[PDB]
RNA sequence: GAAACCAAAGUCUUUGGGUUCCGGGGGGAGUAUGGUUGCAAAGCUGAAACUUAAAGGAAUUGACGGAAGGGCACCACCAGG
RNA sequence: CAAGACGGACCAGAGCGAAAGCAUUUGCCAAGAAUGUUUUCAUUAAUCAAGAACGAAAGUCGGAGGUUCGAAGACGAUCAG
RNA sequence: UGGUGACUCUAGAUAACCUCGGGCCGAUCGCACGCCGGCGGCGACGACCCAUUCGAACGUCUGCCCUAUCAACUUUCGAUGGUAGUCGCCGUGCCUACCAUGGUGACCACGGGUGACGGGGAAUCAGGGUUCGAUUCCGGAGAGGGAGCCUGAGAAACGGCUACCACAUCCAAGGAAGGCAGCAGGCGCGCAAAUUACCCACUCCCGACCCGGGGAGGUAGUGACGAAAAAUAACAAUACAGGACUCUUUCGAGGCCCUGUAAUUGGAAUGAGUCCACUUUAAAUCCUUUAACGAGGAUCCAUUGGAGGGCAAGUCUGGUGCCAGCAGCCGCGGUAAUUCCAGCUCCAAUAGCGUAUAUUAAAGUUGCUGCAGUUAAAAAGCUCGUAGUUGGAUCUCUCUCGGCCGAAGCGUUUACUUUGAAAAAAUU
RNA sequence: UACCUGGUUGAUCCUGCCAGUAGCAUAUGCUUGUCUCAAAGAUUAAGCCAUGCAUGUCUAAGUACGCACGGCCGGUACAGUGAAACUGCGAAUGGCUCAUUAAAUCAGUUAUGGUUCCUUUGGUCGCUCGCACUUGGAUAACUGUGGUAAUUCU
């Protein structure tokens, strides 16, 4: 480039752009033009009380906000130039902690002085780790309750205890009004991270919500979210989702007067008929016992680890009959399996894809390249919804929020979701393929019945019949279609509603033509051995088992790869041909595989937890 | 893709079993592989390796001793 | 001297008579670009990106000849039984 | 009879020339090493960036002449290809 | 008059000049007060000038990295010199006017580049050398970019001013205000770097000053950058296992033999910790010193890399089966895997140890010491030829001025060697 | 401690590079009980900066009429301490960074006989032949009236 001036030009010009590519991304928050910046509070010890920092931040000018239970307050100051609204949560609460902390913008924890912090709030930080980090800032309470001396070594002793969850931070303490100044102007200029699964919808927060029943009796009515915009510009004619109680249309926006400007009733749209998008998830054309029942679930995952699927054959049922819808490959990798061959009434109630990576493309880039004609980001608006049941309103009376999002098109309908996903190794409960377990898949609360795969780059994915503590699966399930990238969430009801985490992953592509398949392998012992010819019993009973199941390779667990001649005997006795000589000690089997699909039970209403607790 | 000047580069995952730690669009450190520019072992034209994910290091992930955040 | 070989290719770890040009693992490549000479073809000067663990030099045997000779045997042949 | 060409055998482990190269007789032209010198000058020398003459064959510009041979180009044989 | 090595020096004489935007020749304060109406001691501020100190400023000789795909550069608009001037604190093309046509270059000028602030110095290293030096000491430069100033002895000053440029703060929309390459802190950039702490007590500096001020500086906080010391156990008896010695044909038996291993037994001795008191200190903290509690290994428990060769330590057991993977290189995996993954055992370093990159020694693979050029990479096709480099033998102290000596010339000039005095501290 | 080892081949002897070996410096991983030193936004961006601080100053000795004070003794010009303001000096030292800059900076060496110099120290301070037993006019401090949304504005 040479020409020391021109080298310098050169660099002064990308300093330039990527400084407005910098203030173009700050402006979007905090500020005249944008909209309020959402503080999360968690404190992780259950030492630490939350109203002891709560009225040391809350001290400027205050709007007290209230609920049922929560008390969450707005703050604006014109010194910072600062709109804040802090909203506070309880560690083991999963419900509230995980349904708020995916909107707010910054997450502060509070950490006890003597320990790390709780386990209660250290599965909450394990779940909100696998969820996803807006931006977290740590805080501690107690470092000026004691003196000098012992002080100094207690912050050693937290950095000691923090570098195994949090890499590496400073931990910024709140003892006086002062100290509270210096963390509201930290949080105000902080690396925004980026949460893209915020991004890419129209998401808003409410701060009213009024309920006008069209009839008392039928118990749905008109639904009054009122709030700010924090995502996209939201269009009317796509469809509202709310985080604990599913999707569904939204008939109408307004724009009132803001509650809280900086510096101190006319409608926006309402759906047209032809142009709103249609509610269709489907095609519309067509005590002791448990115990014993865990040991039972305990052998089978132990006979299930260090033999792959080792089923032993029944010698009452006839053989060809019990595995009548299975066929035999060569090879597992190369032999070609038709995706469109046999399909249950289920996949003909889904919705396929031609090409996702086009239609994801399309979407995105009308997303972001086309302004719509809706209200911007920042606006404080209110949502008329014309179907919603009444219980909502007594949830916003409880203590748990209300978020809603405005979804891509083509989210509502249902598909075939597939979850790249790994176990918590706080969990070792075994869990079966087509267990009923909770996804909590990215602002989609529902139980289903997965099937675990493996995680691998070729078409055919062998099914897993159990979860394993160190191989990432993938989690396939009929679910509510989702763009990706998401975080996707496993929970089970362990006992008395106490939500357990298992594992977590992220949403990989979704499609149907992903197919599952389920093995069986057919153990036998060769009691027989010539060179290269072998004679095996008990691998089947019937004659005629052989005679049916002759095109199928037999394997060896000493690597040995063979097919069979004949059979001889009335009962299982088999004539098989080797590439080698088997050893003394040596087992044959031959492999079975199937097509398996999973199970049909979806329900987007979820119980709400309990608080966790460690047994 | 480096954010420093925007190049393309191709880095390989070190142990058996960690690629599925590393997820679509996310924060890598990536090293040389040892050599100084010429291309290490088995693999042809590729000499960087990923030393941490989301400023958390794969011997961790793969040693299991630390989790990793999105 | 690596040896083939060399009275110089000797007087070289016992390393210094004077001086000129020139090589630095193999490819890319005597290529592109630039300058210059040329009517032109071309010449002189001449990179890099990237790529490989070898590429190469002397001598020694022969698995094998689709190379040729002999020599052996009523479990081979001639004369026969 | 004419046309252009080439100077075999003599021709060598010979000869000369800075190398490329140089073979029919005769004359002219100016060179050139070695040898011989009790000649003369007396350090005038070795190698050389820059710079300069020569440089096989092939090729390229202007003419002449074209025997042989001959790039290109034209025939005929040879076949599962 | 006096002096330098040398004056157009210093001093002296004469004739004059001495700026109104001017040159000095005390219209000042304090302390004690005292002697023949008048005379006075000590100190502080001041002052034209001289000398001095602290410097600054220009010059002198020598000494920079890579590049010829940079060979001619300079001079209209000063390039090199001459005379007179202008400005300047001065010497000068520093600028102007008039002349002259010069000045530099293969001993590499001029142009470029530099991931260049220079040096003291750092790392390595037999000898030679190679690489680095932003960085606490010295010298330089700049306070976002250029420019111009004020005041002052000293500034082209930016914790001063005025403008334009680029950013950017408060507005009542009339205007006002900027400058963290000072200390802490933020954003941003990144692979990459700490507290919006405490104090002038130390070190020194500034002022009118035995008193005030000091993010200079000190002190704590973060700190596995790097460096020094140094715990994680010691002894005895048993109980086995081996090894030798003696007695026994051997098997076996003993020792005031040896060597190991023991969640074996016994006692003693301790520090990490919790805590008093003192000391430390500006007030603290730490280290050091005392009381009190504080240790049986089945914890007050050591890690990080490795066990195919290079390269120390397993052809041990199970799992996966040319898959997953390992492996810097050579290579392994296709079923008894010596290499993958675990366990056990073991090795290496040890409160440290892996990886990546840069650079150094190994590299006599950059060769001055000290490489190579028939065939491995390489001698120009050949000769002439300038600069460059190199070059046969030869040759063994005195005359004047002053007290045997001091002054004066030396001797064609250098290279070389040896001595001497000058050469910053830190680092070595 | 002037050192080498594996890798071309059927095998050898070579040239030759690649790889190993040790350092030293930055980053980073994993682990970390004692104790003494101790580097630390240089590299990328001499990019941008919210907020606080970083430069002030009085002796017997320039100017005291702020009762601001305890306080003289009273017509005692001014008893003392002394905020503020004028005056004088400093603010050009220090700190910070390395962008510029290649005979430039800088280093050793010489020079100013070609110059400037606060301060400190020693000299010079009736050499001058021409109201002083004390000269003039302001202006802050303070009193009082204000402007502007706003300033260390006035």
């Amino acid at each position: 480039e040479l020409s020391r001036v021109d080298q310098r030009h050169r660099a002064s010009q990308l300093r330039k752009q990527k400084k407005e590519a910098v203030l173009a991304e700050k402006r979007q928050l905090g500020g005249k033009d944008g909209p309020p910046h959402q503080v999360l509070v968690v404190p992780l010890h259950s030492r630490i009380s939350l109203p002891e920092a709560m009225q040391l931040l809350q001290d400027g000018t205050v709007h007290l906000n209230e609920l049922g239970n929560t008390q969450n307050f707005m703050l604006l100051c014109p010194r910072l130039k600062h709109r804040w609204f802090f909203t506070s949560a309880r560690p083991g609460d999963l419900h509230v902690v995980l349904d708020m902390a995916k909107v707010a913008d910054t997450i502060l924890f509070l950490l006890d002085p003597l320990e790390g912090w709780d386990s209660t709030g250290d599965y909450c930080l394990s779940c909100l780790f696998a969820q996803g980090l807006p931006t977290y800032t740590l805080a501690v309470q107690g470092i000026s309750g004691l003196p000098l001396k012992k002080q100094i070594d207690t912050r050693k002793k937290l950095s000691k205890a923090v570098e195994k969850r949090f890499p590496h931070d400073k931990l910024l303490l709140l003892d006086t009004q002062q100290e509270a100044g210096m963390l509201l102007r930290q949080l105000a200029n902080q690396k925004q991270q980026h949460l893209a699964f915020r991004d890419r919808r129209a998401y808003l927060f409410a701060h009213a919500v009024d309920f006008v029943p069209s009839e008392e009796n039928n118990l749905v009515g008109t639904l009054k979210i009122s709030g700010y915009v924090r995502g996209q510009t939201l269009n009317v004619n796509r469809l509202l989702h709310i985080v604990g109680y599913g999707d569904f249309q939204m008939k109408q926006i307004d724009a009132p007067g803001d509650p809280f400007p900086l510096n101190p009733k006319v409608l926006m749209k309402a759906d047209p008929g032809r142009q709103e998008s249609l509610q269709a998830e489907v095609i519309p054309d067509p005590d002791e016992e448990a115990e014993a029942k865990m040991l039972e679930k305990y052998k089978q995952e132990r006979l299930e680890e260090m033999f792959p699927d080792e089923v032993d054959t029944p010698r009452d049922v006839a053989a060809r009959i019990r595995f009548q819808k299975y066929r035999g490959l060569k090879s597992f990798r190369t032999s070609p399996w038709d995706p469109k061959e046999n399909l249950p009434q289920d996949y003909a109630r889904i919705f396929q894809f031609q090409n996702f990576t086009n239609t994801r493309k399309s979407i995105f880039k009308e997303v972001e390249e086309k302004e719509v004609e809706g209200a911007e980001v920042g606006w404080y608006v209110t949502l008329h919804v014309s179907e919603v049941p009444v219980s909502v309103v007594e949830c916003f009376r409880q203590g748990t929020p209300l978020i809603a999002f405005s979804l891509l098109p083509h989210e509502q309908k249902m598909s075939v979701l597939n979850m790249v996903v790994r176990r918590d190794p706080g969990n070792t409960e075994p869990v079966k393929a087509k267990e009923e377990l909770i996804f909590h898949c990215g602002f989609r609360r529902f139980r289903a019945s997965p099937l675990f795969s493996q995680h691998t780059a070729a078409d055919k994915h062998k099914l897993q019949r159990f979860l394993t503590a160190d191989m990432a699966l993938v989690a396939t399930v009929y679910a509510p279609i989702t763009f990706p990238p998401a975080s996707v969430l496993l929970f089970k009801q362990k006992s008395n509603g106490m939500h357990s985490l298992i594992a977590t992953g992220h949403l990989m592509s979704v499609d149907p033509d992903r197919m599952v398949i389920k093995r069986v392998v057919l153990s036998g012992h060769p009691f027989k051995i010539f060179t290269k010819m072998a004679v095996v019993r008990y691998m089947f009973f019937n004659r005629e088992d052989v005679l049916w199941f002759k095109p199928v390779e037999l394997r060896t667990k000493w690597g040995r790869r063979g097919h069979i001649k004949e059979p001889l005997g009335t009962h299982g006795h088999m004539k098989c041909s080797f590439d080698g000589k088997l050893k003394s000690q040596d087992t044959v089997l031959m492999n079975l595989y199937k097509r398996v699909f999973p199970k049909w039970t979806y329900d987007p209403y979820v119980p709400e937890p309990v608080p966790w607790l460690k047994s | 893709q480096l954010i420093k000047n925007g190049k393309k580069i191709t880095a390989f995952v070190p142990n058996d079993g960690c690629l599925n730690f590393i997820e679509e669009n996310d924060e890598v450190l990536v090293a040389g592989f040892g050599r100084k520019g010429h291309a290490v072992g088995d693999i042809p034209g590729v000499r960087f390796k990923v030393v941490k994910v989301a400023n958390v290091s794969l011997l961790a992930l793969y040693k299991g001793k630390k989790e990793r955040p999105r």
